């Protein structure tokens, strides 16, 4: 039932024999040749030099707090940029942040030493970490250094 | 974005299969889809540039075959029923 | 669980190629960066390359330079080594190691338990240092101003027949 | 403290006659009778008729508003304000429509004159939109606030009128004007009018209807524009 329109036939029917007629053997369907996935033309990207190239960053004390929303942001820059060393994403994983969308951002802004970078994770202690900005063991964020 | 092609669009959140044309429905330019009296997605707005697209379902339908008897001959012809001719 | 395995080492002949391949999971695998680190039987620690958490800078030693390229697929979390014109002096045991932090100050903790491809260090490290029980033993690395000077320092300790292990990060701290 | 000047009024009432009807959706349809289900103003229904008077109104499921020199600059919809909740405030000095659902410190009283003293000040915002100005009697601006799924939804229509009192008769769709992913509650709300104790008013009028789950018949013409319903 695959080689000849006359075989499908004979296969619909159930014989070997078919008499003279029009049968509707099957349905066909033209296939989607691709997939077009279209939206609006990007109109509110988020300014991240705001928080990142700003000129003055704040004390790690007093850690600045930027919200984040009415707006379209291209983690993808970030993650793709050269200018960042530590690029530490949890709870969420950096190639998929593009996918995903939450209700609001907050870039935490500051300024610490280099040794005292990896008391930015979750669940780290010492003296930044306790004392200055922690972090939830349930983190769902990033961490740019 | 592709015209005169069965394709699988995904106009905003609205996702279908069907061949885009373009058109010449007045969308009021607030409306992004088109509708008709069967509550079938008609028409869409281009989300990026402002333009009107019909989707038209791709070309589909049953496919009769006009036989003799088998015992007059093996000769067959094939109807596909309501499609332009395609892909013969 | 933060465990890196590593598979495709076996018998090749010089001048071949060979593709290394370590999948990492328990981890954000596509926000660390890795390496590959190289271990000739019976000889020290051999540094092969390293890439980024973006896979976008890749690093390579010198002795290495030009002939293997190291890779980073992020959707299966899986990092490659692809060895081409292959010398004799590559027949050793390989490890991918996660990197705590940024480059420089680069951290090696998690290593991959060791695949047997089978085909100079620039820190004068003392080849052997001898210590009694109960003494206070200094090893002391060595190094130029670009070396130890400006990056961090860090310390494996390597147990006969297994994957190296970090002691010392960030010239002062344990892990 | 409000203002100085609250002489006592009822809130008269009229008939909106076959106003308060809105595109439910973003659909486009040709010569089609449409029947959706949604929150409309119910035909011929009693609306208030506020006349220099904002006293605040609930939001129960969404309120029609028909206003009649720019007199009203916006509206102050809030729960508990005080400083204590967010509220959705918008203000058109002049043709600059303004959306902050801030943590305001507005005083009951919105004094204003140009003058503006509504609110001492906005802080804790968490959306800000300086979008183009949505705003006898000559205009009538008639708007619907709807609060779906945290969407706040703003339909509008703006209609060259000749009137004094009441609301016009005839039949005007409120285009969809502006969609605010507010995402909070929201239950009570007031205006905001131009008329430093003896400030004067001027003539202005404003309507309050409600709307409600009703199901109505719209007839979508050939270019896709509301031209007639019944509910
Ligand atoms: C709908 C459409 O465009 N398809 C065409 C139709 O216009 C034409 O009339 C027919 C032959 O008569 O062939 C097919
Ligand atoms: C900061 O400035 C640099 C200048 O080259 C630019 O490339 C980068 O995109 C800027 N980053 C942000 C977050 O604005
Ligand atoms: C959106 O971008 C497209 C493609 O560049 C352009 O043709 C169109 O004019 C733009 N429209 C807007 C919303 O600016
Ligand atoms: C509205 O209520 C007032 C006061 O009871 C009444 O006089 C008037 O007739 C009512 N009009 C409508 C539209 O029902
Ligand atoms: C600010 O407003 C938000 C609105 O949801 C509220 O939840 C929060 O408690 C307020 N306080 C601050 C300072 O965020
Ligand atoms: C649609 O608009 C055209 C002008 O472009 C107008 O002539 C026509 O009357 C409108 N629709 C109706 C009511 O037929």
């Amino acid at each position: 039932c695959a080689l000849d329109p006359l075989s499908e036939t004979k296969c619909t029917l159930k014989s070997f024999t078919v008499e003279k007629g029009i049968y509707q053997t099957s349905n066909f369907r033209v296939q989607p040749t691709e997939s077009i996935v279209r939206f609006p033309n990007i109109t509110n990207l988020c300014p991240f030099g705001e928080v990142f190239n700003a000129t003055r960053f704040a004390s790690v004390y007093a850690w600045n707090r930027k919200r984040i929303s009415n707006c379209v942001a291209d983690y993808s820059v970030l993650y793709n940029s050269a200018s960042f060393s530590t690029f530490k994403c949890y709870g969420v994983s950096p190639t998929k942040l593009n996918d995903l969308c939450f209700t609001n951002v907050y870039a935490d802004s500051f300024v610490i030493r280099g040794d005292e970078v990896r008391q930015i994770a979750p669940g780290q202690t010492g003296k930044i970490a306790d004392y200055n900005y922690k972090l939830p063991d349930d983190f769902t964020g990033c961490v740019i250094a | 974005l592709v015209k005169n092609k069965c394709v699988n669009f995904n106009f905003n959140g609205l996702t279908g299969t069907g061949v885009l044309t373009e058109s010449n429905k007045k969308f009021l330019p607030f409306q992004q889809f088109g509708r008709d009296i069967a509550d079938t997605t008609d028409a869409v707005r281009d989300p990026q540039t402002l333009e009107i697209l019909d989707i038209t379902p791709c070309s589909f339908g049953g496919v009769s075959v006009i036989t003799p008897g088998t015992n007059t001959s093996n000769q067959v012809a094939v109807l596909y029923q309501d499609v332009n001719c395609t892909e013969v | 669980e933060v465990q890196v395995l590593e598979s495709g080492g076996g018998l090749v002949q010089p001048g071949g190629s060979l593709r290394l391949s370590c999948a990492a999971s328990g981890f954000t695998f596509s926000s660390y960066d890795m390496s590959w680190v190289r271990q000739a039987p019976g000889k020290g620690l051999e540094w092969v390359s390293g890439i980024s958490y973006s896979g976008g800078s890749t690093y390579y030693a010198d002795s290495v330079k030009g002939r293997f390229t190291i890779s980073r697929d992020n959707s299966k979390n899986t990092l490659y080594l692809q060895m081409n014109s292959l010398r004799a002096e590559d027949t050793a045991v390989y490890y991918c190691a996660r990197d705590v932090n940024f480059v420089p100050l680069v951290t090696f903790d998690y290593w991959g338990q060791g695949t047997l491809v089978t085909v100079q260090s620039v820190l004068t490290q003392p080849p052997s240092a001898s210590g009694t029980p109960g003494q206070r033993v200094t090893l002391s690395c060595t190094g130029s101003s670009s070396n130890i000077g400006s990056n961090s320092v860090t310390w494996y300790q390597q147990l006969p027949g297994t994957a190296p292990k970090l002691l010392i990060y960030d010239d002062n701290q344990r892990p | 403290v409000n203002l100085t000047t609250r002489t006592q009024l009822p809130p008269a009432y009229t008939n909106s006659f076959t106003r308060g009807v809105y595109y439910p959706d973003k659909v486009f349809r040709s010569s089609v009778l449409h029947s959706t289900q949604d929150l409309f103003l119910p035909f011929f229904s009693n609306v208030t008729w506020f006349h220099f008077d904002n006293p605040v109104l609930p939001f129960n499921d969404g309120v029609y508003f028909a206003s009649t020199s720019n007199i009203i600059r916006g509206w102050i919809f809030g729960t508990t304000l005080d400083s204590k909740t967010q509220s959705l405030l918008i203000v058109n000095n002049a043709t600059n429509v303004v959306i902050k659902v801030c943590e305001f410190q507005f005083c009951n009283d919105p004094f204003l004159g140009s003058e503006f003293r509504v609110y001492s000040s906005a802080n804790n915002c968490t959306f800000e939109y300086v979008s183009q100005p949505f705003l006898n009697f000559k205009n009538l601006r008639e708007f619907v606030f709807k609060n779906i799924d945290g969407y706040f939804k703003i339909y509008s229509k703006h209609t060259p009128i000749n009137l004094v009192r009441d609301l016009p008769q005839g039949f005007s769709a409120l285009e969809p004007l502006v969609d605010l992913p507010i995402g909070i509650n929201i239950t009570r709300f007031q205006t905001l009018l131009a008329l430093s104790s003896g400030w004067t008013a001027g003539a202005a009028a404003y309507y309050v209807g409600y709307l409600q789950p009703r199901t109505f018949l719209l007839k979508y013409n050939e270019n896709g524009t509301i031209t007639d319903a019944v509910d």
